[PDB]
């Protein structure tokens, strides 16, 4: 009707992207907290429903081998489909500990054309990083 | 025939060219409020409705605190892009 | 407070 | 205390990034006919994002570009909404 | 409380910009059937209670301009502001008969600091342009 | 149709 139909034998796979350290060349220090967020953010996908597993320091060869694999699983019995990305980033990469990659790279493998089983189901991304320098003062 | 774009949501823990105050002691800010806001209504709320308060939650509560007067007292709001094209619950 |  | 000020926007692009929309030189573009006939029907009774998500879907399924092109034919088109609003927005009461 | 409050003397104003001819130097043609949507959208947004004002063939510095002056009016008395852009477009830019010009500077004008009047208040774009050459093919 |  006007809902995405939930009714299925699982909620959907979520996959938690940790990244802490990065390598010495990439130049970012190390992202301290970012534990104390995956473990809130795993028990509280946790407890939605989802089938959540974390993956720590992931080069970007990694999280592209990982979403893309994920893309590739069978999705036929999953209510939508959540992937979480918790490191460096700047405007439209995102830093794997090796370096960076395109975040629109990592979600493509998701496309209805590339994922047939998640078709008409929602995918969803939450992105914790940078996406540039600018601050925000505020006002009043 | 559906367009291969659709169905997708992204909620950005900042909006495109700024930054994102991570806690190392709390944690980031966009997580901690979503982590609430979840685990206290991700239950029966639709989504964009979770993410706004996530958004206020964040837009408000929150403000730098840091020696640099550069990096004093700065804000900051998260950026929700959707291409859902139904509504979203955790249940039923 | 850092920046990511 | 203080707010940012990239706060309380919203966008309704007609379309995702890198991508091309769809007009009709007759009827108008798809989104704008869309947005319009929805805002008709629950203009005054639905929250924005509950107007913007309905006008997605509508434009996602009932239009198809007809052109005697292989790039141009049969195409679709889904619109694109950002969103930095931190309260929920109806247009009465 | 969880909803902008909707209690002013008046709803807003609701800018519509209608660029259907351009110079022929951008290599641009006629928008045939934009006067069908910005006569759609007037009558439309006109109901929900916005003051709207349409203008036609504007070059980058009038876009510009107009914009800047509405940012720099009194909305106190407004729930809110609204304003829609009918033309040819491209990823983050948005064609004026004149050329182009970045969507990002046309709404810099209403940002907190700078549009004391419309803060804590909506400010909404609606945007009717490409965002680059790409077709969205399908699937099933 | 027509691209915009």
């Amino acid at each position: 009707t006007y809902q995405y139909n939930m009714n299925f034998e699982k909620l959907g796979k979520c996959i938690i992207i940790n990244n802490k350290n990065f390598d010495k060349v990439t130049g970012m220090g190390v992202r301290n907290g970012t534990d104390k967020d995956a473990e809130a953010l795993f028990k509280c996908f946790r407890s939605l429903g989802f089938d959540v597993i974390v993956y720590n320091d992931c080069s970007c060869a990694k999280m592209q081998d990982l979403l893309k694999k994920a893309s590739e699983e069978d999705h036929t019995n999953a209510a939508c489909f959540a992937c979480i990305l918790l490191s460096h980033g700047e405007e439209n990469v995102i830093y794997g500990k090796d370096g960076v990659t395109p975040i629109k790279d990592l979600t493509a493998h998701f496309r209805g054309d590339r994922c047939k089983t998640l078709l008409e189901k929602p995918k969803l991304f939450f992105i914790q990083a940078c996406r540039g320098t600018e601050l925000d003062d505020g006002i009043q | 025939k559906i367009p291969v774009e659709a169905d997708f949501l992204f909620a950005y823990s900042t909006v495109p060219g700024y930054y994102s105050w991570r806690s190392p002691g709390r944690g980031s800010w966009f997580v901690q409020a979503l982590c609430s806001i979840l685990e206290e209504h991700g239950k029966d709320l639709e989504i964009m409705q979770i993410l706004t308060r996530v958004n206020d939650r964040v837009a408000r509560h929150f403000e730098s605190q840091s020696d640099d007067p550069h990096f004093h007292e700065k804000k900051q709001i998260p950026c929700v892009v959707s291409m859902l094209t139904k509504e979203l619950y955790f249940s039923q | 407070y850092v920046a990511d």
